[PDB]
DNA sequence: ATTAGGTGTACTTATCTACACTTT
DNA sequence: AAAAGTGTAGATAAGTACACCTAAT
């Protein structure tokens, strides 16, 4: 048995059944009337079934070589979910703290970090990979970027450590010119007039590194505390298992493409209902998906996406984890959420999209209002998002270059047959 | 601003925020809440519509109405 | 019982309610709220009508309707 | 200075200033925020101005002589509101009991009483002459039908002292058969639907009277008290003062026919906004109205329309002292609220009425519709009232009869004309 | 140069005033 | 001897969509 504290109340309780191995959810009056579930799968009521809960439990862990990391600090078995909670339970995605009964480290401290201790990581010690190479065959969103959660005040960072929490997250790049596409991505992004997370790049030693703002936390400044914020991701909204993140979720074989039991657009629009404002849930959601489109994210999944958990209802996060990969192609390029049954973003066309809207039960209209938007705006956007650099090589120059130019490529190309859209016949 | 009892005019006002709120375009919102934008604007001036179209707007924006001795 | 969110079925069926509660025929109230009592049917079934037809039976029977981070 | 107390409860102050002579009313916050007004022209943020708490008071007094009785048990001036309403404040129409600060003298009894001590008031003063005032009066305040509020268990009769009230209202029949007349109208009212006060023939010794069940007093049967509920006429509702009852308030005289500042049908009508249900008002108002003409009372006036004030909203009283004036010669045949500017019964025909609908912006389908069924109604009705009558005399009878041909008569005659009112031009 | 708007046919629909129907 | 709740029909009137164009900032 666990307790489950958000913040400094404890909102209820997970309870462990060793011997029949489930798990259960049980909440406070006190929250029942005035708060919200971890997710729509585990209600206020405690009607939450094992299955959702060790489901939700599982989505909070790491899906990288990572994970095996916790196996090397913890003595547990990997089929144990509660035990790995457990470790990581005072700071995980979402506000939710894991807290065994009778305990607290309130008046803990903080661990400055100078760059030569986070340039040691990069030398791989105590830290993935090992273990350098992608993949078995073609990847992707492991191993080959490492991260690290800290606490960043605006000019240091430390390691959170008791109650205090990470309020940044720090991603590290070896793989080619990565922070580069995040960061153009993602300011690109917040150009365009989307809500998306606030990136800045940060220097360690002679590397490069995206400095990510956390939303769900929110640190104060002139005492103390890390506040955070409830949220979940469509993976835990629809109630699926982490091998669902992808719509097709027994990979990218050939025998098994026709099989897609993950997240889809569909089941992603599903969850409009739940929202406190569904239209503007779907806007975002589709400007979501054209964004992806337009900026070839083929990476954009289930837990690319989330949603912060209110009393009222959810409300969608600002995005994050926006990544071009059409740049790479010693990676998967087809998408994680296909259009319409296509997968292949070559394949795309009037009739993928017009099929698409029309399979949300949506105008068409309205793609092409929101497509044309975007694609028209991305010139100059993107010309503005480069300036936001810091020096560079010739490689990283070259690669912006070509980054600008099958941006501007794939722009052009939706711009063609965006008018023949509304004539299609599905 | 009204908690007041709502009238014809007063729920189209308050329709009218509530799409502002999310800063959604007139013809967005319309499209999504599967309506033209002309409709959703006679809607917000008070303007008679359709019940129907009230609720579709309504629902769409997730906006919810409900129903208000011896001595 | 009363539903607390309304939908266009629910207000029909508050308002039929509400007259029956007053004891007052179909054709008498409609007339009173100056609608024909058809048009106070088509209300009532929930089917699709004018904006101001609901607001001229609604405010007639004295019903009234209202709009309901961090840790 | 008087509290003003509500069954047993404080719900404010009635304040008199003498100096200033000026009334105010101000009200505990626990009734402001959960309770109801006196009456709409006196509201609970004690805004309510001298003259209206002036007018509300008067309307409470006797309008009769009795008046002049309350005058002689008081010994005070007819210019005094204040002394009266202190003196019969423990008993008045509505809940309100007006008790001057922490004085109560009751313990409150039974006094019983016998027809003995009936017939020595049916008999000479204990004063009811009282003619003649002034005067040769004709409209229904002319003259005395003598009546006495007291308590009724369902078979003794009794005085009210203290917090304890009289459940029923006594009255006694002086002029010819007035208490048959009463009772048939108002039993006719019950037969036909309407909303109407329960109403029984009581004897004592030879004489016969009219007990009326007080509709805004209710007793508990197992114990002893009084449940009062309280209400306003439309004098008060309306905010005019007690000579303002009748639609011409200056009198009968073809000089005044012109001026009516008094109480009139669309000014009654006015009062269904502030109802808790405006449309059933109005539909108890109309049929107020249509039965009051089919039965021929000329001396339905402001003080005979009330209404139960409650925190939602007013609510329609069941109708009371409804008498047929067309058998009475000797009193004023007119209307006290006139037909669109028609204050003569015999003139009413399909225009006034079409006008008259047309006045209130109402359909005249409705008014035909509730014309027509009572009309009808009322020949298989009034043979059913007169089975409820006790054992009569030839002179009785002849009154009855004379009753039923009048009200047949009546019903014909508007059934003649009721078609055409649809298309009248008016 | 974008959002909140007014146009324009062609279309679909609610409203009204009676009559007449199926059940008390 | 109905009453209240239903539908029917022509006729009036009015909403919806669909896309083009306006006026400002």
């Amino acid at each position: 048995t666990l307790e489950m504290h958000l913040g400094d109340l404890m909102i209820g309780e997970l309870s462990f059944d060793a011997t029949a191995d489930t798990f259960a959810v049980h909440y406070t009056k006190d929250w029942q009337q005035s708060g919200f579930p971890l997710s729509p799968t585990i209600p206020l009521d405690g009607t939450g079934t094992s299955n959702q809960i060790s489901m939700f439990l599982v989505n909070l862990l790491p899906e990288n070589k990572g994970l095996d990391y916790l196996i090397e600090s913890l003595g547990v078995s990997k089929g144990n979910t509660f035990a790995l909670i457990r470790a990581i339970g005072l700071d995980t995605a979402g506000a939710i703290a894991f807290v065994p009964k009778g305990a607290l480290l309130p008046e803990t401290q903080l661990r400055p970090i100078k760059a030569e201790e986070v340039i040691q990581r990069i030398e791989d010690p105590t830290m993935w990979p090992m273990e350098i190479w992608d993949g078995k065959p073609r990847l992707s969103v492991a191993g080959v970027q490492p991260k690290l959660n800290l606490f960043y005040n605006g000019k240091e960072f430390a390691f959170a450590e008791g109650t205090l929490s990470s309020t940044h997250i720090v991603k590290f790049e070896k793989y080619h010119h990565l922070v580069i596409n995040e960061f153009i991505t993602m300011r690109l992004a917040k150009v365009l007039g989307m809500n998306v997370a606030n990136v800045d790049i940060v220097h360690f030693g002679r590397y490069k590194a995206l400095c990510v703002e956390r939303f769900d936390r929110r640190n104060i400044p002139g005492e103390q505390r890390v506040l955070r914020r409830h949220i979940v991701d469509s993976c835990q909204a629809l109630g699926f298992s982490v091998s669902k993140k992808y719509e097709r979720n027994f990979g990218t074989g050939r025998d098994v493409k026709d099989i897609r039991e993950g997240v889809s657009f569909n089941r992603l629009f599903s969850l409009a209902a739940k929202c406190r404002n569904p239209v503007a849930a779907k806007q975002d959601m589709l400007q979501w998906a054209l964004f992806n489109l337009l900026t070839g994210n083929a990476d954009a999944h289930g837990k690319n996406y989330s949603f912060f958990m209110t009393p009222s209802g959810m409300e969608p996060t600002p995005w994050y984890d926006l990544v071009s990969v059409d740049m790479y192609e010693d990676f998967e390029q087809q998408l994680a959420m296909a259009i319409d049954d296509e997968f292949d973003p070559n394949s795309i066309y009037a009739y993928q999209l017009a099929a698409f809207m029309d399979g949300l039960g949506l105008p068409r209209n309205l793609l092409i209002s929101n497509l044309t938007r975007i694609a028209r705006r991305i010139p100059q956007a993107i010309a503005e998002v480069i300036l936001m650099l810091p020096p560079l090589d010739e490689d990283e120059a070259s690669f912006v270059a070509h980054y600008k130019t099958q941006l501007l490529a794939r722009c052009e190309r939706y711009l063609g047959f965006v008018d023949e859209v509304r004539d299609v016949e599905v | 601003i009204m908690a007041s009892p709502l009238n014809q005019q007063s729920l189209g006002l308050l329709i009218k925020e509530r799409r502002k709120s999310a800063a959604l375009t007139q013809d967005v919102a319309a499209m999504l809440c599967g309506v033209t934008k002309k409709t959703l604007i006679r809607v917000e001036k008070g303007e008679d519509v359709y019940i129907s179209t009230v609720f579709k707007i309504l629902d769409g924006l997730g906006i919810d109405i409900v129903s208000a001795g011896w001595y």
